[PDB]
């Protein structure tokens, strides 16, 4: 007969379900215990957050088998355009239920419209409000409610924990994740709900609010029930874009949830959460490729920006096996960071486009291919958030725009980034074709993308969870593993984030998922927590899960130091993804959770570990991992002493070394590493082995793992960048052993003899180790040396060759097409003053050469590993890359050839030999092998802004200089409030972005780029757009850049129309001549622009392109003519002695000697007279100047207001500085000369040109007493607030004597009295210690 | 430390 309700069955439960409407009555399991459903006729659906209770007309029902029902809800409301028909399936397995939305059916629509077009009552969110899936009274035994919902700060837990009593009262309290437990059952609730609501603490969205579960109370007779329902579900959800654009976008998924019942799962004889939560793995939902986030030891960052090509793909290869040798073959995961176009903060959002200059989509695949034979995983780092005009993405539909019409623009760096309008890109389908772009490049190679910024809003102001799931899904699609920047991002799908990993950054309260409920359940999926950092405190004071502690040593963030980043992997890494192979089964005593932040109820226990904090894990082997704190006081030592057991026995022991690198720990440990690299499945018997780490070093023995224990001996390596090194037989007594070991040396244990890591240094570069990683030994095996000299692989970071005396290092190149044209460039660092040399032959027959004298050029480049940061030799590097051009020969044999000259016993540095196919032909050289001629359109450059390179004008950083791309309309002048053109010929040109006023040097040719012979002369020509007038300058020097030692021709204004630049150039005495870029002291005129539109306006950028260097014919002369020049230069300037410095005669008495010695050498030429009088011209031209130049000095020093204009009118330079930096300004203040000080700001003075000891002509004026001179000096621009090298500002110096007008026309100007120097001492402090009570009476 | 031309101190 007729029954209101069915049963569905499996063998580990009953359940009774409603006939009316799909709820659960109530679950029962084989043992006898109940669980309940909703016991209240509540028949609510809400859609598009319209509440329609249902009738029983409204409900059909099928029962398709015992495991399986059917319903069709009809869900009408006139009223509200509500016409809808939703089938919903109720299935059964084992203890889980599952209610999936299979079907929904709208009256009121045929649909979304083609093109994602606006769906007219359209069906947008659905939920059962109050549905009570699974619930709990307080007339149970022990019921308890125990919730999540995230925080990103140490401080604050992201967990609930109370007991349900008749007094709970709650009302869709929305959370991440849902637990209830009550006579003797637990269950979790389920749901792939986009919802985003309640937090504890996030920086950011980008689905860091996602809450999946609702909680309810309602009366069950006199009890209170407390239900789980799932959170609202998005089905047609209707957008607008940044234009006003609307669209109905269709669901990511189509609503589910489930529950799971839980008994005593972890048998410690209580039911709560935890045994919810082991049940909860069943039916909880897993991001895409979790399941290898253990075997991923070794994360870091691979490095490429500005066009530089610091890190090109083949190099990143090789850092894989150097890595592997280290870690005895420990998983990678490396993530490319510039992979695509010039670099990093280049070419967003083109996904598909992979630098051309790091080897291109061939090489990326090649270090993908190789580099997974070595466990390493490779991921790119992309953008949906800014994009560049350069980026062929780049058009008006992607354009992210605000209320008033105007662009929404991003940062300034390297180009102006624009805001990508993120409504559009996914409702358009841009997006998902843009990573189809690159998953045809990459195919099946790649294993995860890094999503930047998403969260931040600069896309919209939503990115919400329905956003990131779109996001999160179009990259699994492709098989790609998700990775994200913010540690509170993205907590459905994520399996990394980068502000979680990296515990420097952001401060506490903007980390990794702090929850015990979130890190039980998830810890072995996701790189997502907080690790030890006990600067932060809470959650950041010794984990006992550990938690991913990044350190990279390929650019990013100039993070270079080898040695620190494998010393952290086995500090906190290793330990952290050991944790990582077990799952959390038990977790009490935990000391974050108290009854004052809403944790009353949670899992306590003082017959675990004396009631201090302990983890229990274990994996599907059924081993055991104890993880036990010593304290649960932080006051006591105690707190951050872990021990770690491996089935019942201590595989660690002691104190981590701080996370934030303040304290070194005592920890050792001898960790069992039973998995391989790949899948982490367990290695054979023979394979199997342990890691040994002490902090201190020293003697320690431990009991060996079961299987160990009937050896007699075990083989212990010392790891090194060379692999397993000084082997040792270690006896084996009781199962037990003793290690002596090394402060924090990492060494492996195994069974056995264990055979070396086989690796084949630098796999299709053309030559074996190409970057000098392969030891001492590379020397004998790979590379062949000859000569009388020196040649070693030095250093103890990144390893380089070095030559000293008479030595040749050659290798055969191999795999090269024949016919086919090829650049070879390599790192060269020369400290001595023989020619350093890199040479291609053809059996004895030299294709092309190329060779460096002493350097002259440091290498300010942030990103790569030999920066003027990292020490080559006495604290700096002068590495920069040394080209040779040429065809590969027909006959196959080619051989490079790194050498040494000289017999000097200094030291010449080579580093990274780069073979590379190169269609550049621009260089021209005459019948001797010198220079006839040089052209670059910079169409071919294999890497940087080459014969160019990067000057000191921001110091060693990520330089706002590198090769600028078209794009039209977007990348020329009259887009947008844009006045300049990125490029002026072709395709690329080099662009200077924003780096005015620095009055000093952005770019030089350097002589192994560019020689000028000495005496030669040269016809140097570029097309050019310059910002303003004057702000640009060309650059004329000899030797290593010093102010004041170059000559300077300010370039006009060229903005929107290219101008044409040309000088002519006479090569130095030393061959050390060299041309490049200058900024000024002189201001932009930004001409009324405000806010972005001054740097995307281009008022302040210089672009160059067209460069054509040509030696040029002289007028000839005698040897007459010569000796003759050298006696007039020498009537003029011989008795000129004792005027100019000694640094000035002895430039002028080598340039002297060098001349004659031309002149006066057996056997000159026409070609050497002409040289040797052309060098005495410069000459004179150069000592003119610095006369004049000095005599400017003494005439704004000496008060003679006439001679400063003359010499100003005839040539001397207005910004001329003495030994010790004084300006003819600097002079003019001290000295007390009002007239002078006004001529010579008139002419042009830097008003704010410090001098040594950092002080500015305001600070001379202001100590000496002139109010004169300091009103005209703060009138012209004056820095008020200028401090000197001991912070002390003008302020400081007016207080010191009792010049109170002074200090009140500083004060009037802006003088702030809060300024303290190096002493801590403000104006206040030095007026009251000089007994000047008139002065402190003011402030 | 010193802070003119000359053999003034401060
Ligand atoms: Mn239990
Ligand atoms: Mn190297
Ligand atoms: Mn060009
Ligand atoms: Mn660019």
């Amino acid at each position: 007969s007729m029954v209101a309700c069915e049963t569905l069955k499996t063998k580990k439960m009953e359940v009774q379900i409603k006939k009316n409407f799909p709820s659960v009555l109530q679950y029962t399991m084989t043992d006898g215990k109940v669980m309940y459903g909703q016991s209240k006729d509540v028949r609510t659906v809400e859609i598009n957050g319209t509440n329609i209770e249902l009738g029983d007309d409204d409900v059909t029902f099928k029962k398709v088998s015992d495991t399986e029902a059917t319903y069709t809800l009809k869900v009408k409301d006139e009223a509200k355009k509500i016409d809808a028909v939703i089938t919903v399936q109720i299935t059964v397995k084992a203890n889980q239920l599952h209610l999936n939305v299979t079907k929904i059916k709208n009256n009121l629509s045929e649909g979304i419209p083609e093109g994602n077009g606006v769906e007219e009552n359209a069906i947008q969110t659905l939920s059962f409000p109050n549905q009570s899936l699974v619930s709990v009274r307080s007339s149970q035994e022990n019921a308890q409610f125990t919730g999540a919902r995230m925080s990103s700060n140490t401080q604050k837990p992201g967990d609930t924990n109370f007991a349900v009593t008749e007094d709970t009262n709650v009302t869709d309290s929305d959370y991440t994740y849902g637990f209830i437990s009550g006579a003797g059952l637990s269950a979790g609730l389920w749901s792939n709900s986009e919802h985003d609501g309640t937090y504890v603490a996030a920086p950011v969205r980008g689905g860091s609010q996602n809450t999946r579960v609702y909680a309810t109370t309602q009366q069950t007779g006199d009890a209170t029930s407390l239900g789980l329902a799932s959170a609202p579900w998005y089905y047609h959800r209707t957008v607008t874009d940044s234009k006003g654009k609307k669209y109905t976008v269709a669901e990511t998924a189509l609503p589910q949830m489930a529950v799971a019942i839980a008994g005593d799962e972890n048998e410690d004889g209580a039911v709560n959460w935890q045994d919810g939560a082991i049940a909860y793995r069943d039916i909880m939902n897993n991001p895409y490729k979790s399941e290898e986030v253990p075997e991923l030891v070794a994360w870091r960052i691979a490095m490429n920006f500005g066009s530089q090509a610091q890190n090109p793909f083949l190099t990143t290869l090789d850092n894989v096996k150097k890595v592997a040798l280290n870690t005895d073959g420990l998983g990678q995961s490396v993530l490319l960071k510039g992979y695509g176009n010039e670099g990093h903060d280049s070419g967003h959002p083109d996904y598909g486009d992979i630098g051309q200059r790091l080897g291109g989509a061939d090489d990326m695949n090649t270090m993908m291919e190789e580099g997974s034979k070595y466990g390493a995983r490779f991921g790119v780092h992309v953008n949906a958030s800014e994009m560049y005009p350069e980026a062929k993405a780049f058009s008006e539909d992607m354009v992210r725009r605000n209320s008033a019409g105007g662009l929404s623009y991003g940062w300034n760096w390297l180009d102006q980034g624009v805001g990508i309008d993120g409504i559009y890109d996914l409702a358009s389908g841009s997006r998902v074709s843009r990573f189809a772009d690159l998953s045809k490049e990459v195919g099946d190679n790649m294993d995860f993308i890094y999503l930047d910024v998403w969260g931040n809003l600069t896309s919209s102001g939503s990115e919400d969870s329905w956003e990131t799931r779109k996001m999160s899904k179009m990259i699994n699609d492709n098989g790609w593993r998700m990775t994200t920047e913010w540690g509170s991002g993205n907590e459905y799908d994520s399996t990394f984030q980068h502000w979680a990993a990296d515990l420097t950054y952001g401060g506490y309260t903007s980390k990794g998922e702090n929850s015990e409920v979130m890190r039980f359940l998830r810890n072995h999926q996701k790189d997502s927590w907080v690790g030890d950092y006990p600067q932060y405190g809470g959650a950041a004071n010794a984990p006992l899960l550990g938690g991913y502690n990044m350190k990279d040593f390929e650019g990013w963030q100039g993070r270079n130091d080898y040695a620190a980043y494998i010393k952290n992997l086995y500090t906190h890494d290793v330990s952290t993804k050991f944790i990582q192979h077990f799952k959390v089964t038990r977790w009490v005593n935990n000391p974050l959770l108290t009854a004052d932040n809403g944790n009353a109820a949670a899992v306590s226990d003082p017959n675990t570990n004396n009631g201090n904090e302990q983890i229990t894990l274990k994996d599907s082997n059924g081993n055991v991992v104890v993880v036990s704190r010593g304290s649960n006081d932080t006051s006591s030592a105690a707190y951050r002493q872990r021990t770690i057991t491996f089935n019942g026995v201590k595989v660690a022991s002691g104190v981590v070394s701080a996370g934030d690198g303040s304290a070194t720990g005592d920890e050792s440990y001898l960790l069992p590493w039973m998995w391989d690299s790949f899948t982490g499945k367990l290695v054979k018997d023979s394979e199997q082995k342990l890691y040994h780490w002490n902090t201190k070093g020293g003697t320690t023995t431990w009991t060996l793992p079961d299987s160990w224990k009937n050896l007699s001996s075990v083989k212990v390596y010392q790891l090194t960048d060379q692999g397993k090194t000084n082997e040792q037989t270690v006896a084996v007594s009781g199962g037990k052993v003793t290690l002596t070991a090394d402060a924090e040396t990492p060494y492996v244990v195994y069974k056995g003899e264990a055979k070396q890591i086989q690796v084949n240094w630098s796999e299709g570069m053309h030559v074996v180790d190409a970057g000098f990683n392969g030891g001492s030994n590379t020397l004998t095996d790979n590379w062949t040396v000859s000569g009388s000299g020196k040649a070693e692989v030095e250093g103890d970071n990144n390893a380089m060759l070095r030559l000293t005396g008479k030595v040749d290092v050659s290798q055969r190149l191999t795999d090269l097409k024949a016919g086919q044209k090829y650049a070879l460039y390599v790192g060269v660092d020369n400290r001595s003053t023989g020619d350093a040399s890199v040479t291609v032959t053809s059996g004895g027959k030299v294709l092309a050469t190329n060779s460096t004298g002493k350097s002259i050029a440091k290498n300010y480049i942030k990103a790569y590993g030999h920066n003027t940061n990292s020490n080559t030799e006495n604290g700096s590097s002068y590495f920069q890359n040394m080209y040779v051009f040429f065809t590969a020969p027909e006959n196959g044999d080619a051989t490079v050839t790194l050498s040494h000259k000289s017999t000097d016993g200094a030291h010449t540095y080579f580093d990274d030999v780069r073979i590379v196919e190169n269609q550049y032909s621009g260089i021209t050289y005459e019948k001797d092998g010198t220079l006839k001629s040089l052209t670059n359109g910079f169409e071919n450059n294999a890497q940087g802004i080459w014969p160019f390179v990067v000057s000191g004008s921001e110091g060693v950083e990520d330089n706002r200089i590198h090769l600028s791309e078209l794009h039209a309309p977007f990348t020329r002048a009259g887009w947008d409030v844009k006045k300049m053109d990125d490029v002026l010929d072709g395709t690329w040109s080099v662009k200077v972005n924003g780096l005015t006023q620095k009055g000093t040097l952005v770019y030089q040719t350097i002589p192994q780029n560019v020689k000028f012979e000495a005496g030669a002369k040269y016809k140097v020509s570029f097309d050019y757009q310059s910002g303003s007038d004057d702000i640009y300058a060309i650059a004329v020097g000899q030797g290593e850049y010093s102010a004041g030692s170059v000559k300077l021709t300010n370039l006009k204004k060229a903005l929107g129309e290219t101008g044409k630049a040309e000088f002519e150039l006479t090569g130095g005495v030393n061959g050390d001549s060299w041309f490049g870029i200058y900024s000024t002291a002189t201001a932009p005129d930004l001409q009324g622009s405000t806010g972005n539109a001054q740097d995307f306006g281009g008022y302040k950028d210089f672009v160059l392109d067209n460069l054509k260097i040509e030696r040029i014919e002289s007028q000839t002369r005698t040897k007459a003519e010569a000796q003759d020049k050298v006696k007039e230069i020498r009537g003029k300037y011989d008795s000129k002695r004792a005027e100019l410095s000694d640094a000035a005669w002895q430039q002028y008495q080598d340039t002297l000697v060098k001349a004659r010695v031309l002149i006066n050498k057996n056997g000159a030429t026409a070609e050497d007279f002409t040289k040797a009088y052309d060098i005495l011209v410069a000459l004179d031209e150069y000592m003119k100047l610095k006369d004049l130049d000095r005599k400017l000095l003494e005439a704004a020093r000496a008060g003679q207001d006439d001679e400063v204009r003359i010499l100003l009118a005839n040539g001397a330079d207005v910004n001329t500085a003495d030994e010790t930096g004084f300006t003819p300004l600097h002079l003019a203040a001290w000295e007390g000369h009002l007239g002078i000080v006004e001529v010579l700001l008139k002419n042009g003075a830097d008003v704010n040109a410090n001098d040594e000891r950092g002080h500015t002509p305001l600070h001379l004026a202001a100590y000496t007493g002139h109010l004169e001179i300091v009103e005209v000096l703060l009138k012209n621009g004056a820095g008020v607030n200028a401090t000197d090298v001991i912070g002390t500002a003008p302020l400081h110096l007016a207080a010191m004597w009792g010049h109170l007008e002074i200090v009140e026309v500083l004060l009037k100007n802006g003088a702030d009295v809060n300024i303290q120097d190096c002493f801590g001492k403000t104006a206040f402090d030095i007026s009251i210690d000089n007994g000047n009570e008139d002065l402190a009476e003011i402030l | 430390i010193h802070i003119g031309p000359g053999r003034a101190f401060y």
